[PDB]
């Protein structure tokens, strides 16, 4: 009984950590709460402890696309952007050639590139030097009076 | 259902050996057989062999750290190398739903086992039924198995794993004999590296929600 | 080194206590369900060990990875992590430098038939004498190496952005430079010192080959786990020479020297001693397995925190500032 | 009691949505469950 009781206290501390990390917050560490990507957790009482129900986001139907580390303005090479929480992908939307779009990191849905999903960075040798179609963040404003 | 260890077979003493200070009752002409021995008042059961001489000759009995006889100096002028007769371990592979069974023989090479095991002895009165199929013993990486059919199938998981990658697949829908399958590794989605300033991105186009209970 | 398992042992209680002698079988038959309890406890412990292995390696596997071609790594020489066409070179070296007895698992019964002279209390030939048995591990060497190699091929592409549900197949060098940029080294410095950084990484990784020695604490821990397994087997193999207040330790000797009224008493002394030994062994195995389960959970956490991501908490992965972690298989973890 | 334990668990369930997007330990925002779920989804890489 002493051995079992000593084990149950460590288990209770683990349950405390799980309540504080998975139920009262969304956890960014994989595998701790559940499988996949953690979103929300619930807890109920069980005969001799707690019963956690972790809801996770499980992706399926993966496709492969081509992406760039970043985009730089060919005219002004020191003006570059990188995606924020997402990727720069090559579109095929029956439109202009070598168009670049933005997609979220966890679901494929190309969108226009804008200042809301990009951030300015220093140029790198792996960035793409694009000459035409210049997404709005890369548009060097030259509209004076 | 599971794989249960059971009582093992024991080698049967073939002959006897006696010694002191007819002709067939001698250490020679019995090397390799499990025999009883009574040498100068020291008695037991074991297997004799020809080993290179070791220890002190005038003290014919050679022991080890744990008071076990491991050598002997015979009157014939040869040093005989002594062991204990060894058992054959046995386990039973049992499926409850189809009520099917196979026999796994520890780590033996199927040369030492037979359909009757008349050379051995154990308390258990009889062997498992092993009906009409009764083909030769199958040799597996985990040992010799009786009542298994080589299937060359692959599974993603099994309820009774034999060992090292091996599973016994019951003939679930008279159920047939169990099959010897292997666990196959589930390869992750392979994405190749480009040789340019681009890179390949693997990204989902569908999703679902899943509950993990704990 | 993080241990995840213990050696799986079953004993044949009937043959361990009586070793074949029919007189002892009747004497033990009125002791009822002691041997049955020992067998059931050992069976449950082995089932839990298998479940722990399956859970750990199901949490270790990656959903997406990149094929490990030769030269994987580029300017960073990590060829000692690449599999030799299936274990890695460093994994092979680690398994070679550890003093571990080779179990049979196949035609190992016939290996001990010849056996030569005994090799310093061979605990692998003692199972067919004492009456226990060492079960093979659940997975092959090749399958474990497949899991570990598939883990190695996803390290670079873990994803800088919310990287759980997507995989970017970037070179190893790019991932290293992104990891270095995030700890306070600027892009200009990384671009100037590219070759120097690669050389400094290669110097550190190369000193590993000449590292498995007495000063290595992790290697000593591996050897300690192996030695604990060996001691557990040796205690079983050693109590068969004990004479628990009897005239001899061999049942066949007291049988051919006394009369049944005395035979029963002596054989019962031996039976009780051996049953107590087996009960102690079962309790210690249960304790060791319960400890190994917690250690396996720790290994799962370390794989998810240090190998599949760059950790921001100091001390958890290693000393200094953590950048990248690799993992290989070890004797028991 | 069973009722006291259920009270603790139910009170825990009612604060799940409002754990607070911003430094959420000392403040409580009584937002609907759907809003919280969509904010959690947006943070794992799904665009608005």
């Amino acid at each position: 009984q002493l051995v079992r009781s000593e084990s149950a206290a460590l288990s209770a501390q683990l349950a405390k950590d799980k309540v504080n990390e998975c139920v009262k917050a969304q956890s960014k560490r994989s595998g701790f709460c559940g499988q996949g990507t953690h979103i929300v957790s619930f807890v109920v009482n069980a005969p001799n402890g707690l019963y956690f129900m972790h809801v996770g986001y499980y992706p399926s139907n993966h496709i492969e696309v081509v992406s760039a580390y970043g985009l730089c303005d060919a005219a002004n090479p020191t003006n570059c952007i990188a995606p924020v929480n997402g990727y720069f992908i090559k579109t095929n939307n029956t439109r202009i050639v070598d168009e670049w779009s933005y997609t979220g990191s966890s679901f494929y849905a190309p969108e226009p590139i804008t200042s809301l999903n990009t951030k300015y960075v220093a140029p790198q040798v792996t960035y793409q030097n694009i000459s035409t179609n210049l997404p709005p963040p890369l548009l060097g404003n030259s509209t004076g009076i | 259902s599971g794989v249960y260890s059971v009582s093992s077979f024991e080698a049967k003493p073939s002959g006897s050996v006696v010694e002191q200070a007819a002709n067939d009752t001698k250490i020679a002409s019995q090397l390799g057989n499990c025999v009883e021995y009574s040498l100068y008042g020291v008695s037991g059961r074991g297997v004799f062999q020809n080993c290179t001489a070791v220890g002190v000759r005038q003290q014919r009995f050679v022991y080890d750290a744990y008071q076990n006889l491991v050598g002997y100096y015979s009157d014939d002028g040869n040093y005989y190398c002594l062991r204990a007769c060894v058992s054959v371990p046995v386990s039973v592979i049992y499926d409850k739903e189809t009520k099917t069974h196979a026999t796994l023989f520890g780590s033996v090479a199927c040369e030492h086992i037979s359909s009757t095991m008349s050379q051995y002895s154990r308390s258990t009165r009889s062997m498992l039924k092993r009906r009409d199929s009764t083909y030769g013993p199958l040799q597996t990486p985990v040992g010799c198995v009786l009542g298994l059919v080589n299937s060359s199938l692959f599974v993603e998981d099994c309820k009774l794993p034999l060992g090292q990658s091996l599973c016994a697949l019951p003939d679930t829908p008279v159920p047939g004999e169990m099959r010897l399958a292997s666990i196959a590794f589930n390869h992750p989605i392979q994405v190749d590296q480009l040789n340019s300033s681009y890179f390949k991105l693997s990204i989902p186009t569908n999703f679902s929600f899943g509950v993990t209970q704990e | 080194y993080i241990q995840t398992t213990i050696q799986k042992v079953t004993v044949d209680c009937k043959q361990y206590v009586c070793n074949g002698f029919q007189k002892c079988e009747q004497l033990l038959r009125e002791y009822g369900q002691f041997c049955s309890k020992i067998n059931q406890a050992l069976h449950g412990a082995n089932l839990r060990q298998d479940d722990s292995v399956r859970n750990l390696f199901a949490s270790v596997k990656s959903s997406q990875s990149s094929p490990i071609i030769p030269g994987f790594g580029g300017d960073f020489n990590l060829t000692l992590l690449e599999p030799v066409s299936a274990r890695s070179a460093i994994e092979d070296l680690l398994f070679d430098k550890v003093t571990i007895a080779d179990p049979g698992y196949m035609q190992g019964y016939d290996d001990c038939m010849q056996q030569g002279p005994a090799s310093a209390r061979d605990l692998i030939c003692a199972q067919y004498v004492a009456g226990y048995k060492v079960l093979p591990p659940l997975m092959d060497v090749n399958m474990e190496a497949a899991y570990t190699s598939s883990l190695l091929g996803s390290i670079a592409g873990v994803g800088w952005t919310a990287g759980l549900s997507s995989f970017a197949a970037i070179p190893f060098a790019q991932s290293i430079f992104y990891r270095l940029n995030g700890v306070g080294i600027t892009q200009q410095v990384l671009s100037e010192n590219q070759k120097l950084i690669a050389n400094k990484f290669n110097q550190a990784l190369g000193a590993m080959q000449t590292g498995f020695t007495t000063t290595n604490e992790a290697f000593q821990k591996v050897q300690d786990a192996v030695n604990n397994n060996a001691q557990a087997l040796s205690k079983l193999a050693s109590e068969l020479s004990n004479t628990f207040g009897a005239i001899s330790a061999s049942i066949g000797d007291i049988i051919q020297r006394l009369d049944p009224p005395e035979q029963d008493a002596q054989i019962d002394r031996l039976i009780n001693g051996r049953l107590t030994t087996l009960n102690a062994f079962v309790a210690q195995q249960l304790v060791r397995s319960e400890s190994a389960a917690l250690s396996a959970q720790l290994a799962k956490d370390k794989v998810n925190e240090c190998v599949k991501a760059q950790s921001k908490r100091s001390g958890f992965c290693g000393q200094g500032t953590h950048i990248v972690s690799f993992v290989v298989n070890a004797p028991n973890g």
